[PDB]
Formats: structure tokens, C-alpha cells, sequence
């Protein structure tokens, strides 16, 4: 019975993220950072801080 | 009732006439350069295009021959409102 | 090097040869006199590319050797290529696949282009990690991202065999996936490799672009790829069959919705149908229907026939075309050649085949083609070219013409010698 | 001798990317626009007079790359036909035999149809 | 193309067995890496017929299309179009070389009216033979 | 429709509420018995009473039997199947002529077919099952469906739990379910549950609007001629179909009887109205006498359409006979199942007024003194090609900086284009 | 055109000009009656004669391992 009628929760609405650089409806995640961002200069932007704050870091 | 059933009309030939046609490789080209109608199951006009635009010169060929899930507030900080988002 | 096109006997021929004010130029463009046809034809040309009326046709009349041809060749050299000219024989209708009333609609139907536009939301990059839930992580030289994966999605990238290292395209709208090659690298290259392998660059710019493509077609390929499953196979083999009449009636519709939408653009274009009256009565008839549409291309005929049984009837009709047809269209007259319109008609060829000629050649050569014909002089440009060159010369006197001459007859000639000898020819 | 490599895959993709499709996919896809079943078994009867298996090609030696051809086409058919196998066979399949009604072992005899009445 | 043929097993194993169907080829003699340059004369018509219905597809389509009957079928212009420029492409690439020939009409007199009026445009064509 | 054609301005027959013909109206000029004639076929044909009525547009070569059968046409509206045919067209390579006729005949027979459906479909909030003793035992599943109006709860008979794991129907899927047959059918993740990082497509569809519960009507028109093709060949035999050439067959007569049975109980059971048309048959000189014997048959159906034949030929030899001629090019036999429609040369001023309105159609500005000139030729030559001169007149004009059309522009045109009659005379010289 | 007598070389002719071009340049013969193909039309037979007569000589290095 539980199998042919399981009760399914339902699901959740998603988070609308938004790029931290500019603040557009997100379009991408990086991979390496987990943030999302919608842009090239918000890439670059983002990987820059990414590895200054993993030199300050450790 | 019921259909008779004969056996098949065995056609005996030598094996010559089976090898007709067939030419030694070395004097078959690759005449796939010519061959239009493989290409509509392959690729397209506009994907033609790109590859046309991004082949590979020679000299790359020359040439040739850290995720860790963080937090946009970890990164960034939060832009007061009425403020042009700056980085 | 020997390109598929040579000189052939319209090579010379690069337009109409006219002005703005579709004023006839003497020897321009490889044309020479007929004034009065070629500014006939300038005005059918305008009519062409202004597209607005459909279903014009035009008559170009006159003796054989007069231009006609030539004539039609400088309207398809000055029509741009990217507006239809289907230009076919008479003779090429009698087709055991198709009936005649078909075949003229499918060559109708090539004559009217339709270009349609289309923008597209595709992601192109390369793949850096797939993970069988699933993930897949692409890049560009600007941008890397990292998408979640359905089932379907995951079905094609497993089906598709998509490995790390391919460039990759997939549509957001439809979900599929088109592999355009692997990226070369230092430890992908191999001792042999797959017909399939293409090595290319890493895409550039965004993962996610906006495109905007424009197909142009006619409407007898919507016709024919709309005719079955496998349809587009009968544009290669020309097996099309007859194509049902709720077929060509839906396209119509659909290129108008489309045109109406501003997705397409309709190009009408020109039929050319040379030597027209291998036409039969049939044909015409049909003709005479097909021309009354606002999908019928401009239509342009030419014939050299006098006052001739229409093929299919026992009656005769001028051009060898019933009155019903002929008052449907326009007739441009061509007049025969003056001496010097032969002289610099022979010059231009003389100038395409590569000929150096004397003075005295040409008067000898062009005395030749008005006694005899124009092609006749043509054709012995090249004959003395070669006779001239087999003498170790550089260029052709007038004793190679006179060998020519000797060597080659013409129709009067021929038939004199045919006539001296008619015992031994059969069935006079 | 890498320089040699190097031309020759150089020369090998630029032969393949250099042609475009005549029509294409997109093109394809855009241009696209949007009961006697009982009666018909009473009725099947006529069995062929003669059957025969189609002739076969005998050859001594026969060469290796007709038979591979061969082989190759026998295996991709066969594939190909495995998910629709019942309906090919159902649907090719020839009538050969013709067994006489059951109905008529009531017919041949009166004493049988006057059971039959009987009985029902 | 990375076409791989097996052509038999190597005769040093022809002992391997007493009775076995295989076809025993002898061991090459050359090098294992062998470059020829190579000529081969095909006509357009080749070109023609061969774009004119897909063929080693393994589609279950292209295999009844290998079963079908076949028949000569009326290519088209554009086909024709098509191979030319593709053919006039790999002629400027310089690995291909045209060479025009000659068509011997015998008996020319079995031609309709039909035959001849074609044979005009035919003719005039840029692209015809002698 | 943007681009014209040689009746683009025939906007149908300019009759009065009385009937009669108007002198100049709706396109047409004069012509004014042969109009009233058309009107009275219009009638005839909106009466949809009548099977079978022929009726012949008969005159010389440029009076407007084309114009006529288009201004009838357009008058009967888009709502009528108006099937235009070239005799030419039955001499096809893949059926007999006599095929060709009646697939013709069936595609004027229309049929309108109203299909009303009630569908409950939202997007799905909860599938619990109501559980009960049996006099787990349930009795009914309740579904709760959203749509941007609102949200209802539906009682359905427990049945239903088979197509609801069948179509692997979730909570935040969009489903809709018929009220006949109670089937479920699923199509899609509700798109407020999709992001932009994860990637499927045929999987999403937006929340639908409007209430829950809907009614839709779909109505479909269609020929008799349809139902035919797909009830001959309906769409592994479909593979060697679809690979194989799909030649049109020689439809039989049972075929048509069984689609007449099947469209008169649509009639009936209120699903369907006919809409019986018109088969227009212009150059019905060119059919043969086969033709013409079968039309004889095919006239006195009580299924046919009406038909209008269009003939110029004058007294003429039949096709496929020899040496028979007749009236028309169509046997006396023929002509007396058909009413004739006689069509009549123009005047000069009719003819001035049909130039005006082309090149007024055309978008052309023509001078009074160049609209003279081209009545006057258009008295000699013909009609046709004086209105054939309006455009390339406007370009000489358009060339030479002018706005309209002047005199001079028509007479050089004249120059450059000569008409059948000019040309027949340099033939003879 | 070959134009003569029936027996007067016109096909001796033709074969020898066949001669003289050698075996890469193409020859295509065909006799009038030919066009009347139970399969496809006239025109398509003398078209496919026409392209016949032109070759391509098609050069390229064969690699095997
Ligand atoms: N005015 C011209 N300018 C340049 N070349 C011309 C001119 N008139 C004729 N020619 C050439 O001379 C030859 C004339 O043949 P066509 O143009 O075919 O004449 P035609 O009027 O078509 O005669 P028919 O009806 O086909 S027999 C061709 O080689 C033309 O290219
Ligand atoms: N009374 C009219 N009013 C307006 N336009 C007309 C009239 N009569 C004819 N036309 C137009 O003039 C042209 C000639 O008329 P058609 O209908 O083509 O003549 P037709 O009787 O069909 O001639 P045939 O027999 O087919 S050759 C067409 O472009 C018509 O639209
Ligand atoms: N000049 C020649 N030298 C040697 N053999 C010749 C010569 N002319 C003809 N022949 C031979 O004699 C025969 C004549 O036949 P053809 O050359 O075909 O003449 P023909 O004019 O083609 O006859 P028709 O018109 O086809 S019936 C053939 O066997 C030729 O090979
Ligand atoms: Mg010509
Ligand atoms: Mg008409
Ligand atoms: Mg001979």
C-alpha cells in the first residue's frame, strides 16, 4: 500500500539566487566556489577573491 | 489440405563471380569528401559554421606538443539598498 | 587548373550590359546590340527584384542565333543569386515519375524562395565532469558553470557517450545534445584516430548565447520534405513522386502565417523555360491556370518557331503556343546581327577563349558568319586557335581560317555535299 | 617525425570541417508542418498450391569479405527486427495449412445434429 | 578513417588446430606503418548516384534501402549544383584534377525532337563534355 | 495576399440586395446577365439543397469566366470549400482520370466536426488515499489540483490509482483528467519548481490559467476527401510505408460508402454539420471523352458538389475522339446536364474601367491622358495586355523621376512588348 | 557531327580519336536508342551520359597500419 501510495511532501519552492556581483537573477554556479553569478566579469571577479581569500586563508 | 513444400533451387557458381567488383584498397581514395547526404544525419549548417570558425591551427597543435562549497555573505558583502552593486 | 566550369557558348555573357536608366550600352557586359530587347529585358528585371506582381510572363521571340539565350543568361547574371532562377527546357516536363501539370508546379515551386528566421538559447562548451541524480560541469575560456542533471538528460549524455574533453552543444529548448568535437590536448593525441574525431578550439564568450539563423529555402523543398517521413531524400534523388494537393495548400498557408508573424520572407524568382514550345497543349492549359496565382514566380519563355502546330492538337499558332497563353504574356523581339555587332560579338569570344586574331582574320571570319551563321564563326574562333597553335604561331592568320573552313562544313555546305551524293545516304 | 604527424591530422580535420550539410537539421525541423477483424478470419482460406524456400547461392570458397557483408547485414536486420519480432513474423508469416471446420463434424452426420438438438 | 579490416588468421597458426573454417592469410612482409600515394578516376555521375540515396548506413531504414529494389531515379539540380562546388573546392585545394572527356552519341538519328531540344541547353552548359 | 495576382481585385460579385448587378462594383465591370447568373449559383449553393448542379461559364477568351468562378468565391466565404481544378490535372502517372474526378468531387464536400471536452487539470498538491472497512481498503483518492485561479479537491473513484502510478504522477506535477474516460495524463514538473542550474526541457510546463475544471470546444474542418485518404492508408508496414514511395491509390467505392455512414451518424449524433461547395473545373476542354462519360455519371450523384466548368474553345474537336467536334470542346451529352453562363466582349469603357481598377490594385498612379492611350490599345490587342503594361510603365516612370504615369511611358513601353497579334504579323513578314 | 555513307569509318573515326586521347580521358558511347529508359526520362539519360564524360583524377596519400 505505502509502496502504491507513497505520501509524498511537496517540494519545496526554489531559492531565486541572485549574482552577489550584480545582482541579476542568477544564470550559473561555478563549480569551485559554489556561487552563483551571472556574468564573465562576475567569473572573474569572484575567482579573484576566490583565491585571495584561500591565500589569506591558508 | 495442404500446400506442397519443395525443396530450394540450389544455384551453383564459383567464387569468382562473388569477388567482382572488389578493388584492392590501394586504389580506393577517400571519396567521403564528396559525400553530401551523410552530413544532414551529422551535423548542421550552423554547427558546420562554429566548426569552420574554431578548427584548430596548427601552431596550438605545435604548442601543444580546489571545489570547496562556500557562501555568496562568506565572499561578499551585502550592498546597502538604493546602491549600484559594485563587488 | 581545370575548374567543373569552362568556357562554354554564354561564358562571355556577365549581365545585361545596361546603366541606371536601363539605357542598352553597346558591348558591355559581353553583350552586343539588341538594343531594344536588352532594355526589355532590364524593365522584366526590374519587375524581378521588386517581387510586388506575380505571375508575369514574357515571351523573347525571334530567329535562331539572334540572342535569346544570351539574352536570358544576362538576366540571370544580373539577378543576384540569392533570388531563384530555375531555368529548364521545354523537353525536361516529360517525366515518367511525375505528370506534366506536376512537374511544372514543382519547377513553379523552385522558382519562389522563402527565408526563414529562427533564434535559438543554446549551451556550447566543454566538458570538464560528468557525474553519474547527476552532474555536469562545462566551460569556456571565460566561464565555467556546474549544471544538475534530469534523467532524460543524463540518458542522452550517457547515450551520446559524452566524455571529459568534448565541446558540446545542447538546446534548452528541445534538450538535445550534439557532440562538435573533442579538444586536443598533449595526451589525446593518438597513432590513428576515428573518422567521427574533430579536434576544436574551446568555446568562447558565454556558455549560454542567444542565436539568430536564417534558413533560406523554396517551397517546393517544404513541399518535398513535408511529403513524407523521409521526404528531404527526394531533393537528392528527385523520387518526389506527386506531392497531394493538401500538402501544397497547408505550406501556403504556413509560409503565410510565417510571413504574417514576420518569421519569413518570400523571394519570388524567375522560371526560364528555353525552347518552350516542346510544350503540348496540356502544359499550356495548365499554364494558364498556374500563372493566375499570387505564389506564381515571374515567368520568362523563349522559342524561335514560326507559325507551328501546337505539339498535342493539330492546329496552328504563332511560337507554337495557343492564343490563350500568348495574350497572358508579353513578347521581346530580337533582330539579326549588323556586320559590326558580328565583329565585336566575335571579338568578345575571341577575347574569352584566349584567341589572338589579325585584322584581316576578323573580316575573313566575320564575312564567314554572316554568310553562314554566328555559330559557325564561334565555333571556328577555337578550330584555327588550335590550327594555329599546331604551326608553332601566336596568332591566327587567315590561311588557319581558310584551313578550318576546309576542314569543318556548315548546314549549307554539308547539305550541298549530302545532296551530291544522296544515293548512298538512307531514306531522302 | 611528429611534424609529420602533426600535418597529417592537421590536413585530416580541416578535409572535415570544411563541408556543411546541403539542407541540415534545423532546416528539416522548421520546415515541418504541425473493423472487419471478425469478418476477414471467416474468410481466410486459400492456401498456395506449392511453397518453396527461396535458391540459394551455392559457391565453393566463398570469399571472406562477402561473407562478413553478409553476416553483418544478417546481424544489424535481426537487431533491428528483435523489438518488433512477433509483428514481423505475424505479419509474413504464409497460410499453409487448411483443416476442414469443426462445424462440419456436426454436418456429416444427421445423428450428430439430432443430438446436438437434443442435448441443447 | 580508423577502418579496421581483419583479413584471416596468420598462417603460423595453421597448425593450430587440424579442422577449423578460418581463412589463413600469410604474415605481411613490408612495414607495419606503409604510405602510398594514390590516384583514383571517378566521373561526376559516380558522385551523382553516390549522394543520390545514402548507403553503409546501419539504420534499420538504410538496410531495407540496401534490400529495395533498385532503380535508376531523376537527380536533380541541386545535387548536381552541390557536387560541383564541393568537387571545384577540393580542385583549389590542389588534392583533385578534373579531366573533361568525351560522349559518343552513335546512331544519332534515334533521338526525338524531345532528345534534340534538350540537347541545346545541354550543350550550351559550361559544365557539358565534348 | 501582399502579393498580386491577375484576380486580386475581384472582391466578388457586385449585386444589389435585389439581385441585380450593379454597373460597376466589388471589382467587376459589367458582365451584369453573367453576374446575375453567378448570384443565382450562389444562392443555390448556400441553399445546400442541390447535388450535382452544373453550370458552364461559357464566352471568349479575356470576359471573365475566371473572374466569375473566383467573385462566386469569394462571395460563398472561406466557410465553403471552394476546390479550384485545371482539366490538365486529371491526366496523372499515378491514378486513372476518372480518380483524379472523384477525389476532386469529394474535396468540395466539407464537413465541420465539434468536439466538446471537459478536462480537470492543474497542477497536483496531494494524492491521499481515503481509506475505509470493506463492507487496506479505499474507497476513493483524493487529488487536489492548483491552477493561477485557484485550487479544488476532486473525489475519484479509486480506479484511478492505476493511471495515476502509471503516468508516475507526483505532487508538483501538472496533470489533466478527462471527465469520460477518468483517464490521467501527465504533462510536466510545474515550471515554479524549476532552476536555472538544472537542465530538462520536455519536462516543464507553466501553471496552468483558468479555473480548475475546463470545457473546451474543438472544432475542426475537413473534406470528405480527407476522411478518405485516411481511412485508405492510415498513418513494421508503417516503416516500409514511410521508406516507400506513398503513391496516391484507386479509392474504392466501399471506402465511400462506409465514410458516408460514418459521417451521416456523426450528422445525426450532433458532432459534425456539412458544408457542401463547389468543384470549380476551368479548361474543362482539355478533359477527354472518358472524362466527360464519366462526368455524366458523376454529375447525378446525390453526394456530388455543385460544379462550374469554363470553357473558350468554341466549336471544337473532343479530345480522345477523332474528328467529333462540338460546341464547347464538350460533348452535347454534357451540355445539357450543365446551365450555360454566356460571358461577353467589353466595351471600350468597360475596358477603361477594369484598367483603372488594376493599376489602382497595383498601386499605380496612371494620368487620364495615359489611361486613354491605354484603353485604346488595350481596344486594339487585348485587354490583358494592356493591363499587363501598367507595371512596366510605372517603372520606365519610376526610372525617369515621375510619380505617375505619363503618356510617353505607355508609348515606350508599347515599344519594347509587342501582343500575340503584333508578333503573329512579323511570323508572316 | 560525323557526317556519311553508311561503311565510310564514322565510328572507326570516333574509336580512333578515343585512341589517340588514351585510357584516363573518359569515352562514354551511347547509341540514340538508349534514352528510352522504362525507368527515368529522356532527358535524364542523355544528362547522366553528359556527366559521365567528365572525370576527376582524385589524389591522396593512403596511411595503413
Ligand atoms: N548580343 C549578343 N552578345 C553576346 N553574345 C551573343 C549575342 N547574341 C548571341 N550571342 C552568342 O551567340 C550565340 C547565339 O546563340 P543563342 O544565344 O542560343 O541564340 P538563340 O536566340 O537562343 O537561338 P536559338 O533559338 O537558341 S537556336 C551564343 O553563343 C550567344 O552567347
Ligand atoms: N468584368 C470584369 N471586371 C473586372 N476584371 C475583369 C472582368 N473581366 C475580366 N477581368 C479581369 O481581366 C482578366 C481576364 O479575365 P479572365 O477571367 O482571365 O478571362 P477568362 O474568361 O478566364 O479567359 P480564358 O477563357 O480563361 S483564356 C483577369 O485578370 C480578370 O480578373
Ligand atoms: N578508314 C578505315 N580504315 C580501316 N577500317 C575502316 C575504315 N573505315 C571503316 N573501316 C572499317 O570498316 C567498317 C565500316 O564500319 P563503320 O566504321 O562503322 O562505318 P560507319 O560509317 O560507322 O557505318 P554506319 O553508318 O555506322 S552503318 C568497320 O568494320 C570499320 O572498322
Ligand atoms: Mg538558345
Ligand atoms: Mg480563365
Ligand atoms: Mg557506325
Amino acid at each position: 500500500f505505502e509502496e502504491w501510495f507513497p505520501q509524498g511532501r511537496p517540494p519545496k519552492v526554489p531559492v531565486r539566487e541572485v549574482c552577489p556581483v550584480t545582482h541579476r537573477p542568477a544564470l550559473y554556479r561555478d563549480p569551485v566556489t559554489d556561487i552563483p553569478y551571472a556574468t564573465a566579469r562576475a567569473f572573474k571577479i569572484i575567482r579573484e577573491a576566490y583565491k585571495k581569500y584561500i591565500t589569506a586563508h591558508g | 489440405g495442404s500446400s506442397y513444400v519443395a525443396g530450394p533451387l540450389e544455384y551453383p557458381s564459383a567464387s569468382l563471380i562473388l569477388k567482382a567488383l572488389e578493388r584492392d584498397f590501394w586504389k580506393e581514395a577517400d571519396l567521403s569528401m564528396f559525400d553530401l547526404i551523410g552530413l544532414e544525419n551529422k551535423i548542421t549548417r550552423h554547427e558546420a559554421e562554429l566548426l569552420s570558425k574554431k578548427k584548430i591551427p596548427r601552431k596550438l597543435m605545435e604548442e601543444i606538443s580546489a571545489a570547496a562549497k562556500l557562501k555568496a555573505s562568506r565572499l561578499f558583502q551585502p550592498v546597502q539598498y538604493g546602491q549600484k552593486p559594485e563587488g | 587548373v581545370t575548374r567543373i566550369e569552362r568556357i562554354g557558348a554564354h561564358s562571355h555573357i556577365r549581365g545585361l550590359g545596361l546603366d541606371d536608366a536601363l539605357e542598352p550600352r553597346q558591348a558591355s557586359q559581353g553583350m552586343v546590340g539588341q538594343l531594344a530587347a536588352r532594355r526589355a529585358a532590364g524593365v522584366v528585371l526590374e519587375m524581378i527584384r521588386e517581387g510586388k506582381i506575380a505571375g508575369r510572363a514574357v515571351l523573347i521571340a525571334g530567329q535562331p542565333g539572334t540572342g535569346k539565350t544570351a539574352i536570358a543568361m544576362g538576366m540571370a547574371q544580373a539577378l543576384g543569386p540569392d533570388t531563384p532562377f530555375t531555368a529548364i527546357a521545354g523537353s525536361e516536363i516529360f517525366s515518367l515519375e511525375m505528370s506534366k501539370t506536376e512537374a511544372l508546379t514543382q519547377a513553379f515551386r523552385r522558382s519562389i524562395g522563402v527565408r526563414i528566421k529562427e533564434e535559438t538559447e543554446i549551451i556550447e562548451g566543454e566538458v570538464v565532469e560528468i557525474q553519474i541524480v547527476g552532474k555536469l560541469t562545462l566551460k569556456t575560456t571565460e566561464m565555467e558553470t556546474i549544471y544538475d542533471l534530469g534523467t532524460k538528460m543524463i540518458e542522452s549524455l550517457t547515450k551520446d557517450k559524452v566524455q571529459a574533453g568534448d565541446v558540446i552543444t545542447i538546446d534548452k529548448a528541445t534538450g538535445k545534445i550534439s557532440k562538435l568535437g573533442r579538444s586536443f590536448t598533449r595526451a589525446r593525441d593518438y597513432d590513428a584516430m576515428g573518422s567521427q574525431t574533430k579536434f576544436v578550439q574551446c568555446p568562447d564568450g558565454e556558455l549560454q548565447k542567444r542565436k539568430e539563423v536564417v534558413h533560406t529555402v523554396s517551397l517546393h523543398e517544404i513541399d518535398v520534405i513535408n511529403s513524407r517521413t523521409q521526404g528531404f531524400l527526394a531533393l537528392f534523388s528527385g523520387d518526389t513522386g506527386e506531392i497531394k494537393s493538401e500538402v501544397r495548400e497547408q505550406i501556403n498557408a504556413k509560409v503565410a502565417e510565417w510571413r504574417e508573424e514576420g518569421k519569413a520572407e518570400i523571394i519570388p524568382g524567375v522560371l526560364f523555360i528555353d525552347e518552350v514550345h516542346m510544350l503540348d497543349i496540356e502544359s499550356f492549359s495548365f499554364l494558364n491556370r498556374a500563372l493566375e496565382s499570387d505564389m506564381a514566380p515571374v515567368l520568362i519563355m523563349a522559342t524561335n518557331r514560326g507559325i507551328t502546330r501546337i505539339r498535342g492538337t493539330s492546329y496552328q499558332s504563332p511560337h507554337g503556343i495557343p492564343i490563350d497563353l500568348l495574350d497572358r504574356l508579353l513578347i521581346v523581339s530580337t533582330t539579326p546581327y549588323s556586320e559590326k555587332d558580328t565583329k565585336q560579338i566575335l571579338r568578345i569570344r575571341c577575347e574569352e577563349e584566349d584567341v589572338e586574331m589579325s585584322e584581316d582574320a576578323y573580316t575573313v571570319l566575320t564575312r564567314i558568319g554572316l554568310e553562314t551563321s554566328l555559330r559557325y564563326a564561334i565555333q571556328l574562333i577555337t578550330a584555327a586557335s588550335l590550327v594555329c597553335r599546331k604551326r608553332k604561331g601566336t596568332e591566327v592568320q587567315v590561311d588557319d581560317i581558310k584551313r578550318v573552313y576546309s576542314l569543318f562544313l556548315d548546314e549549307s555546305r554539308s547539305t550541298q555535299y549530302m545532296k551530291e551524293y544522296q544515293d548512298a545516304f538512307l531514306f531522302n | 617525425l611528429l611534424k609529420e604527424r602533426l600535418d597529417q591530422i592537421y590536413l585530416v580535420n580541416e578535409r572535415r570541417c570544411s563541408q556543411a550539410p546541403v539542407y541540415g537539421r534545423d532546416l528539416l525541423r522548421i520546415c515541418a508542418l504541425p473493423s472487419l477483424q471478425d469478418v476477414i478470419d471467416r474468410v481466410a482460406f486459400v492456401i498456395p498450391p506449392v511453397v518453396a524456400a527461396p535458391p540459394s547461392l551455392r559457391v565453393p570458397r566463398p570469399p571472406p569479405l562477402y561473407s562478413h557483408r553478409m553476416r553483418i547485414l544478417r546481424q544489424g536486420l535481426r537487431e533491428h527486427a528483435a523489438p518488433y519480432f512477433q509483428q514481423l513474423r505475424q505479419t509474413t508469416a504464409p497460410r499453409l495449412l487448411q483443416f476442414p471446420e469443426l462445424r462440419l463434424v456436426q454436418f456429416d452426420s444427421g445423428k450428430l445434429e439430432a443430438l446436438a438438438i437434443l442435448l441443447q | 578513417s580508423g577502418a579496421v579490416k581483419r583479413q584471416g588468421r596468420c598462417d603460423t597458426y595453421a597448425t593450430e588446430f587440424d579442422l577449423e573454417a578460418e581463412e589463413y592469410v600469410p604474415l605481411p612482409k613490408g612495414d607495419v606503418h606503409k604510405k602510398k600515394e594514390i590516384i583514383q578516376d571517378v566521373t561526376l555521375h559516380d558522385l551523382d548516384v553516390a549522394n543520390a540515396r545514402p548507403q553503409g548506413g546501419q539504420d534499420i531504414l538504410s538496410m531495407m534501402g540496401q534490400l529495395m529494389k533498385p532503380k535508376k531515379t531523376e537527380i536533380t539540380d541541386k545535387l548536381r549544383g552541390e557536387i560541383n562546388k564541393v568537387v571545384n573546392k577540393y580542385i583549389d585545394q590542389g588534392i583533385a584534377e578534373l579531366v573533361p572527356g568525351v560522349l559518343f552519341v552513335d546512331e544519332v538519328h534515334m533521338l526525338d525532337i524531345e532528345c534534340f531540344t534538350y540537347l541545346h541547353r545541354a550543350l550550351e552548359s559550361s559544365i557539358a563534355p565534348i | 495576399t501582399q502579393r498580386i495576382a491577375s484576380h486580386s481585385h475581384v472582391k466578388g460579385l457586385g449585386l444589389d440586395e435585389s439581385g441585380l448587378a450593379k454597373q460597376a462594383a466589388s471589382g467587376l465591370v459589367g458582365q451584369e446577365n453573367a453576374r446575375e447568373a453567378c448570384g443565382v449559383i450562389v444562392e443555390l449553393i448556400k441553399s445546400k439543397k442541390m447535388a450535382g448542379r452544373a453550370v458552364l461559364l461559357a464566352g471568349p477568351p479575356g470576359t471573365g469566366k475566371t473572374a466569375l468562378a473566383l467573385a462566386i468565391a469569394q462571395e460563398l466565404g472561406s466557410k465553403v470549400p471552394f476546390c479550384p481544378m485545371v482539366g490538365s490535372e486529371v491526366y496523372s502517372t499515378e491514378i486513372k482520370k476518372t480518380e483524379v474526378l472523384m477525389e476532386n468531387f469529394r474535396r468540395a464536400i466539407g464537413l465541420r466536426i465539434k468536439e466538446t471536452k471537459e478536462v480537470y487539470e492543474g497542477e497536483v498538491t496531494e494524492l491521499t488515499p481515503c481509506e475505509t472497512e470493506n463492507p487496506k481498503t479505499i474507497s476513493h483518492v483524493i487529488i487536489g489540483l492548483k491552477t493561477a485561479k485557484g485550487t479544488k479537491q476532486l473525489k475519484l473513484d479509486p480506479s484511478i490509482f492505476e493511471s495515476l502510478q502509471k503516468e508516475r504522477v507526483e505532487a508538483g506535477d501538472v496533470i489533466y483528467i478527462e471527465a469520460n474516460s477518468g483517464a490521467v495524463k501527465r504533462q510536466g514538473r510545474c515550471d515554479t519548481y524549476a532552476t536555472e542550474f538544472d537542465l530538462e526541457a520536455e519536462e516543464y510546463v507553466p501553471l496552468p490559467k483558468g479555473d480548475v475544471h475546463k470545457k473546451k470546444e474543438i472544432i475542426q474542418d475537413v473534406t470528405l476527401h480527407d476522411l478518405d485518404v485516411a481511412n485508405a492508408r492510415p498513418q513494421i508496414l508503417s516503416m516500409m510505408g514511410q521508406l516507400m514511395k506513398p503513391k496516391k491509390t484507386e479509392i474504392t467505392d466501399k471506402l465511400r460508402g462506409e465514410i458516408n455512414k460514418v459521417v451521416n451518424k456523426y450528422i445525426d449524433q450532433g458532432i459534425a454539420e456539412l458544408v457542401p461547395g463547389v468543384l470549380f473545373v476551368d479548361e474543362v476542354h482539355m478533359l477527354d471523352i472518358e472524362c466527360f462519360t464519366y462526368l455524366h455519371r458523376a454529375l447525378e450523384s446525390s453526394i456530388a458538389p455543385i460544379v462550374i466548368f469554363a470553357s473558350n474553345r468554341g466549336n471544337c474537336v473532343i479530345r480522345g475522339t477523332e474528328d467529333i467536334t462540338s460546341p464547347h470542346g464538350i460533348p452535347l451529352d454534357l451540355l445539357d446536364r450543365v446551365m450555360i453562363i454566356r460571358t461577353m466582349l467589353y466595351t471600350p469603357q468597360e475596358m477603361k474601367q477594369i484598367i483603372k481598377i488594376r493599376a489602382q490594385t497595383e498601386g499605380i498612379n496612371i494620368s487620364e491622358e495615359a489611361l486613354n492611350h491605354l484603353g485604346e490599345i488595350g481596344t486594339k490587342t487585348t485587354l490583358r495586355y494592356s493591363v499587363q503594361l501598367l507595371t512596366p510603365a510605372n517603372l520606365l516612370a519610376k526610372i525617369n523621376g515621375k510619380d505617375s504615369i505619363e503618356k510617353e511611358h505607355v508609348e515606350e513601353i508599347s515599344e519594347l512588348f509587342y501582343d500575340a497579334k503584333s508578333s503573329a504579323k512579323i511570323l508572316a513578314d
